[PDB]
DNA sequence: ATGGTGTAATCGCCAGACGACC
RNA sequence: GCGGCGCGC
DNA sequence: GGTCGTCTGGCGAGCGCGCCGTTACACCAT
């Protein structure tokens, strides 16, 4: 119903209303008005907004205008028209008899006075002058009162919102004035979105051709900003110029910001142009996005919400500073409903086609307006180049190579990032709605989607209200939390990294290091085979060349921003995938990542040991090093003990002694680990060292641990740790040795294939095939991991290898067939559901038990789902839903014992002194959230949802017939999980 | 050595009495998506010049019968002319990831070889020659490193100056000035690259082949 | 017939044919055969002499050369052109299949000599492994060699040589241990769509 | 250091379309 | 958005 | 056009993060 140049006009309407150029628009819109062939794209949303627009600006006789205009174009009044003119009287005092006149005209079409005063997206300030008329016109109106915010009263989450119940919420340890100026700090460097960050690259000695070129760097880029913004306001006056005549153009758009910020926006992006070039589209939509972005964090400091917001996070902060107290405690969220809520917008962004022209003409400004000589008359920068990238021919934005020699000569020692992309330097805004939350000025996005997945945020805003407070609290407490680095580690890396690096603990080499092709003696055409391996030889040298730059470009991006982030606190916001699993916002510098990023990483408040931190810590170290992982905690301890040496060693000269951390596989956090170890044990008292370290608690494999939990097998439970026992249990070797036991069976046919294979089963074989069972693995992808083992390998036979490969898949599944049999029987129904609902139509849809709704985005090129997708992913994607709720739940109980919480999925750290709680709360939400029944409400669910059209009657029953045959439990109790040492661990 | 210059510039070996005593030429360029030309005579006047947009072709699969289909449909709108020009792209088979379009540009010069060299079968000589694409913009100074550029500022400034300066390279008839102008300004957002290499390819073979 | 000829064509126009010729091209060499509706060979011919596949591809060097096969062989009315079914995901036979493109497009539009009227396709192309299968010679997935297939055809037969059939055998004893199989191909695929497509 | 240049060769199961009939 | 790599669960 | 037995091409472990680069190589020339 909306073509594409009415959505132009509306869009345009819209913009001349942001940027305050209400004679403009009224201009287009009366000779738009003036044509009958224009009148057809005219539509009552544009003559509201200019309504809107002159009510804002508190013209009557303009407002009567185009009330005659409408009244001419016999369209019906709409009651935000009547709102604006409420605004208008408000703000330009009048008689009284003249509003009541027009308040009886509004209430003879029909329309309430409370439809006009809610569900209108005028601001508060429009809501407050209506109410004034309306008070001038009739006293007796008033507002209905504010209710009080709803409590979730979900069964898992009761206690969590119950107030009778005794709590210790924690506090930060930084004062109420620290915390203030690092809010301000934040404000700044979000107002400004780049952010400049020093190398750490080793710098080059400053010669004479160096700051040459600097100079001259310096004298284009003047003459280049110059020249920018004179073509720029040529471009305006000519686009003002053909405004004036009845066309449609950018102007507005180009108003939006002001001329400096478009000119260092424009010259960010020149700055930020390859040596080879990026295509005109991916420019341009750059542009458009950047000045987008740009204006909303720029309208509100025009607007005043800045101020707001300052007083409002000053108020808030009293809850986490340490020398303040709130008259009651409570969550942060509902401290911040509680007080004054800034009102946060969803923004509606712009029609496409207005993006991609913008940019274009952006791009083409940029084109134009830069020169430079050649060193000589003057000669452009950039330059359009029909190019092949990809499989398809494309236009290129090429720019001159003495641009490209003269940026890699005098090479600039500063990096940029965004606002979005670095730690937030003041703690995050609670998550209070699916669209506001964590960033000061920045819009967010409760769910990471790829572009044009609406599903995700639009089934998110249509649930009710507290179904969500379980995940938001616990999205604002993982945002809570303070880190810090470590700096130790810091110096050794930065050391390591500027030097010739070490590749085996994970710093990356410079590319001078890097191999390089043999010198060549003998000619090439004298040998094909001699020209042929010298081609082979380069071309696998430039590969491996190519793969080394790449890493030591990446370690160079986080190392940088771990040396800003240095001495200062820094938080990092949190938000989720499709399916409920929490990610941090900064990309670079993040707890879920390698064991670089890991060892940076500290606590910034820190708890005393107590009596049993030391031996928290010990076990944690013991666990890092992985030498006994199959040993029950006691003989770990005493591991711990006799090698305590070469801990002190380790921490003592971490890279001049015996240098025992390198032998580990966490190598890094090893080394955290001892040095952390031995400033506790060299202490007065042990017990009262104060640590910053945190200690990680994982589970084996929690795809199986909850599709026992769910089928209450009492032979799977015993081998993923669910039943209580002394030694832990290892699923792999479980698996193995029954593999091995099948091998032997083998001897009645006496099968080659068998007795080449007896001696090399191993625990390495079937490592990867178990853990990813879970994700639904084929025979096909079991053969492709067991092949790879048995090639690194020297088994006997060293060919025929594919024979050797399905008897090994055929027996591991088998012995998994016969270790879990309601795994894969909860499999196979899922399965086959997923099956019959694609068949029928539709994506997967369910709610995950803590209110979460979670759709499967899955579909072919109003499109049609992919069944293969959506049959396979399934029974991933549930037990994902079914961990995070688990790590949710512990979450919000750890918070109320003032634990400081924080999870890698499927790990879980704390303090050490606080480890044995969360275990506690570790196992006590894993009966309960196990104890309510999952398959058969699931089933409830799916049954309602996806049987419940009248159509295909017969696909209805057949859907029915599987879908109310969940498999039958076991016979495991799920209370003893709670007398289970190695349930997490 | 002149030779050598055009045995370079040209792929199949014309001798040069052929070569200046031509007429009027036809100047083809074909991409994935589009395809251009224009006819020219030996006192440059554009008659016309057209492009085509709408193909079947570099979807998915490789069948020649809907190219033969579609390249008999341009080469129906085709009027006569001595030579017919063909742009030679500098692609080769090493590059693997460049092999579908290169099959697509070996398939359509192989029809057009076919198609437009009538009565070859008794004359025995060639009427359909490939020129090299970096020699036009080595001429046309529109190479910068070793990538040539976009010549859309070239031809606005043959089609859109209306004085009569010194020497203009190329002549638009007064009849068909406007309908030139209106294809240059309608196709201004969306780029059409062999609208403009059409033209600077056939004022560069009349002018580095024919009038040396 | 969708999965045996990769052009649509009437089944109407195709059971009303005279004679057809069926070409067969390779890396080195082009073998031709001529077989009228009596399933009588009129002719079966191969060149040597090729110039072609030297490293440099260039369109007139392959439009002369096929100009001069085509002035040898005869008016038909229909010509059947094999299908190789190479994938373009295999990189290693970039080299080769580009070739069969070039020769398959020119033979196109060199042999549709009224194509610009009536608009009608004279050339076809039918898929060479569904010869396989109904000739039986297709072992695992790879077709084997018609060596025994046509000398047990030329030794109520399928093929029914004619006068010349004495030049046939000559050229048949003619060097056999040179690696020649486009000559058996095009004549067993010309018997193939004698089978397939107009009887029965 | 930079920068231009003249050259090519072995699984095995599932979901959507094909031909005859209507 | 298409190729080569690396990381976490 | 609608449908059924089949068969034939195709994809074969889920999420989420990154970097880098879009005919190549010895010669030439300097
Ligand atoms: N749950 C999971 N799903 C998929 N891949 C995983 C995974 N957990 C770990 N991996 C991957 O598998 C690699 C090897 O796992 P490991 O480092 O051996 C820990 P593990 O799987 O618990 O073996 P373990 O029990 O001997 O410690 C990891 O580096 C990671 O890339």
């Amino acid at each position: 119903q909306l073509s594409g140049q009415q959505q132009r006009l509306l869009a345009f309407f819209k913009c001349c209303l942001l940027t305050d150029q209400l004679p403009l628009a009224h201009h287009l819109l009366v000779v738009h008005h003036g044509q009958r062939q224009k009148r057809k794209l005219l539509t009552l949303d544009m003559y509201n907004a200019v309504m809107l627009g002159w009510a804002r600006q508190g013209a009557f006789k303009e407002l009567v205008y185009v009330l005659f205009m409408v009244k001419d174009a016999g369209l019906t009044p709409d009651l935000l028209s009547y709102a604006a003119a409420l605004q208008c009287m408000g703000r330009q005092d009048q008689d009284a008899g003249t509003i009541e006149r027009c308040l009886e005209q509004m209430s003879q079409e029909g329309l309430k006075l409370q439809a006009l005063f809610t569900a209108v997206l005028l601001s508060e300030e429009d809501r407050a002058t209506v109410l004034k008329a309306v008070h001038k016109v009739k006293p007796t109106f008033s507002l209905p009162p504010q209710l009080p915010p709803p409590v979730n009263t979900s069964k898992l989450l009761r206690d969590v919102y119950a107030k009778d119940g005794r709590v210790s919420y924690p506090k930060l340890h930084l004062p109420l004035k620290t915390l203030q100026c690092l809010f301000e700090k934040q404000l700044h460097m979000e107002l400004a979105s780049r952010v400049c960050v020093v190398s750490v690259e080793k710098p080059t000695l400053p010669s004479k051709e160096v700051k040459h070129a600097r100079k001259t760097l310096k004298t284009l880029r003047d003459q280049w900003e110059k020249a920018l913004c004179r073509a720029l306001r040529e471009t305006k006056n000519r686009l003002e110029r053909e405004v004036y005549e009845g066309r449609f153009s950018l102007y507005p758009f180009l108003c939006l910001l002001d001329e400096r910020e478009v000119v260092r926006m424009l010259l960010q992006v020149l700055q930020a142009l390859p040596a080879q070039g990026e295509s005109f589209t991916t420019l341009a939509r750059e542009l458009s996005a950047r000045t987008f972005s740009r204006h909303v964090v720029q309208r509100q400091r025009v607007s005043g919400q800045v101020q707001a917001l300052q007083n409002h996070y000053r108020k808030y902060l009293c809850l986490l500073a340490s020398d303040a107290e709130v008259p009651e405690p409570c969550l942060p969220r509902q401290y911040w409903e509680a007080l004054g809520a800034p009102e946060a917008l969803r923004e509606q962004p712009w029609p496409l086609p207005v993006q991609m022209e913008l940019g274009k003409l952006l791009a083409e400004m940029l084109v134009q307006a830069t020169q430079m000589p050649c060193s000589s008359r003057l000669v452009p920068v950039l330059y359009h180049v029909y190019s092949f990238r990809n499989v398809q021919q494309i236009g290129i934005l090429k720019p001159h190579p003495a641009y490209v020699q003269l940026l890699e000569k005098a090479a600039e020692p500063t990096l940029t990032f965004e606002a979005v992309d670095v730690p937030m330097l003041c703690p995050p805004l609670p998550w209070t709605s699916p669209h506001s939350g964590a960033f000061l000025l920045s819009p967010t996005k409760l769910m990471r989607t790829v572009e044009g997945a609406t599903q995700h945020q639009e089934l998110l805003e249509t649930c009710p209200p507290t179904a969500l407070h379980g995940a938001l609290d616990a999205l604002t407490q993982l945002g809570n939390c303070a880190w810090r680095v470590n700096g130790r580690v810091l110096d050794l890396v930065l050391q390591l990294f500027q030097a010739k690096g070490c590749p085996q603990l994970g710093v990356p080499a410079p590319p001078s290091e890097a191999p390089q092709p043999p010198e060549a003696h003998l000619p090439h055409s004298a040998a094909p085979a001699r020209k042929a391996e010298l081609r082979r030889e380069l071309a696998h040298c430039q590969k491996v060349a190519r793969e080394m730059h790449s890493l030591r470009a990446e370690a160079l991006y986080r190392l940088s921003l771990a040396q800003h982030l240095r001495d200062r606190v820094f938080w990092l916001p949190h938000n989720m995938d499709f399916r409920g699993r929490t990610y941090p916002c900064p990309p670079h510098f993040n707890h879920l990542g390698s064991d670089v990023a890991r060892a940076l990483l500290e606590f910034a408040q820190g708890r005393p040991l107590g009596p049993h931190g030391l031996d928290w810590l010990k076990i944690h170290l013991v666990n890092l090093t992985g030498l006994k992982k199959r040993e029950p905690l006691r003989k770990r301890l005493a591991f711990a003990e006799e090698v305590m040496d070469d801990i002190l060693d380790s921490a003592d000269q971490p890279l001049t002694g015996r240098k025992w951390w390198m032998g580990a596989e966490e190598p890094w956090q090893t080394l955290a680990c001892c040095m952390e170890v031995a400033n506790a044990v060299r202490a007065s008292d042990p017990a009262a060292y104060v640590s910053h370290l945190p200690v990680h608690q994982d589970g084996s494999c929690n795809g199986l641990q909850h599709y026992a939990a769910l089928g209450r097998d009492s032979v799977g439970a015993a081998s993923v740790n669910l039943e209580p026992s002394d030694v832990p249990q290892d699923v792999y070797s479980g698996v193995a040795a029954q593999v091995e036991v099948f091998r032997r069976q083998d001897a009645q046919r006496g099968m080659r294939v068998a007795q080449v294979l007896e001696g090399f089963i191993t625990r390495k074989v079937v490592k990867q095939t178990v853990m990813t069972v879970v994700y639904g693995v084929t025979r096909y992808g079991g053969r492709l991991q067991i092949e790879k083992r048995l090639r690194e390998l020297s088994d006997f036979p060293q060919e025929f290898v594919w024979e050797a490969s399905h008897y090994l898949v055929r027996q591991v599944f088998k012995s998994l067939q016969e270790m879990f049999s309601g795994t894969r029987a909860i499999q196979h129904w899922l399965t086959e559901s997923a099956r019959l609902i694609s068949h029928m139509g539709s994506v997967v849809e369910w709610v995950t038990p803590l209110g979460v709704p979670v759709i499967q985005p899955y579909r072919l090129d109003s499109r049609k789902p992919n069944t293969r997708k959506q049959k396979n992913g399934f029974p991933p994607n549930f037990i994902h839903s079914l961990d995070s709720s688990h790590m949710m739940l512990t979450a919000l109980h750890c918070y109320r014992k003032g634990l400081t919480f924080v999870s890698v999925h499927d790990c879980y750290w704390t303090h050490a002194a606080d480890v044995s709680v969360m275990n506690q709360v570790c196992r006590e939400q894993f009966v309960r959230l196990h104890s309510e029944p999952i398959l058969q409400d699931l089933s409830r669910f799916l049954v309602k949802r996806f049987c419940s059209e009248p159509q295909k009657i017969l696909e209805a029953s057949q859907l029915k017939e599987t879908l109310q045959a969940v498999p039958k439990p076991g016979a495991f109790d799920l209370e003893q999980v709670k007398r289970s040492t190695y349930f997490f661990s | 050595p002149e030779n050598r210059f055009l045995r370079k510039l040209l792929k199949p070996d014309i001798e040069r009495e052929r070569l200046k005593a031509v007429n009027s030429i036809i100047s083809i360029v074909f991409g994935t998506r589009r395809i251009a030309w224009a006819h020219l005579d030996r006192k440059l006047t554009v008659l016309d010049w057209q492009q085509s947009d709408r193909w079947s072709l570099m979807r998915g699969i490789y069948s020649s019968s809907v190219y033969l289909e579609e390249i008999s449909s341009i080469i129906s709108k085709m009027p006569k002319a001595d030579f017919y020009v063909l742009e030679k792209t500098g692609l080769s088979i090493q590059n693997s990831s460049l092999f579908p379009i290169l099959l697509h540009f070996h398939i359509m010069e192989a029809m057009l070889y076919a198609l437009l060299n009538k009565t070859f079968a008794q004359d025995g000589q060639h009427q359909v020659l490939s020129m090299n694409r970096n020699a036009v913009g080595k001429h046309f100074e529109l190479m910068i490193g070793d990538s040539r550029t976009s010549g859309k500022e070239l031809v606005k400034q043959f089609l859109f100056d209306s004085i009569l300066k010194a020497d203009p390279r190329v002549f638009f008839p007064s009849d068909k000035i406007v309908h030139y102008r209106q294809m240059f300004l309608s196709t201004e957002l969306q780029r059409v690259e062999e609208l403009y290499d059409s033209l600077l390819q056939a004022i560069a073979f009349y002018e580095l082949a024919v009038f040396d």
